[PDB]
């Protein structure tokens, strides 16, 4: 079977890539936004503790 | 006539690979800046050459290069609406003395509007 990951870019392009040692399969979860190389299409980056974004209106006050 | 003086800089301000900038907005700031494009595409970059670390703010339009994305110049936010640009008028024809009468309804408006603007220390 092997361990791999299926990624989908924000441009709507589905790319198949094998599991990279920079991430772990237990840490990876479906519906997760990470980075990939523009040329080789391989994940060089992990999740910076946030998914998607705050969109437009978000109020953070001390 | 004025176009001839600007053609001298045409060898720089035109043929340069900088000016073709892609405008976008930075969604997330990590101090790595997550920036969302207009094509529904995102990326993560750092600062630029002349870019100051305190100039980039959360939720601000930030232009980046078209080929290799990098932050170059900041831009004022809320670039989409074109409607409110025409709402601001200039130099209305009606003056302050055009309102007929000594009625005190004039004195009430100038003290709550014109007074704090002209004399904020009163």
């Amino acid at each position: 079977v092997g361990k791999a990951a299926v990624v989908k870019t924000s441009s709507r392009q589905t790319v198949f890539l094998p599991m990279v040692g920079l991430v772990d399969p237990d840490k990876l979860k479906p519906n997760d936004l990470v980075g990939v190389n523009k040329d080789s299409y391989l994940i060089l980056d992990t999740l910076p503790s946030e998914f998607d974004s705050r969109v437009k209106a978000m109020e953070v006050d001390e | 006539a004025p176009s001839h003086l600007w053609d001298i800089m045409g060898d720089r301000q035109r043929l340069g690979e900088e000016h073709p900038l892609q405008v976008a907005r930075c969604t997330k700031i990590i101090k790595k800046y997550v920036i969302n494009l207009k094509q529904i595409a995102k990326f993560v970059v750092g600062l630029g050459e002349r870019v100051s670390p305190t100039d980039i703010e959360e939720g601000m339009r930030v232009g980046v290069d078209r080929s290799k994305y990098n932050i170059e110049l900041p831009l004022p936010p809320r670039i989409d609406p074109s409607v409110t640009m025409m709402t601001v008028e200039e130099k209305p024809d009606v003056t302050y003395s055009d309102v007929g009468g000594c009625k005190d309804q004039i004195e009430k408006l100038r003290e709550v509007v014109e007074l704090p603007l002209l004399s904020p220390e009163r």
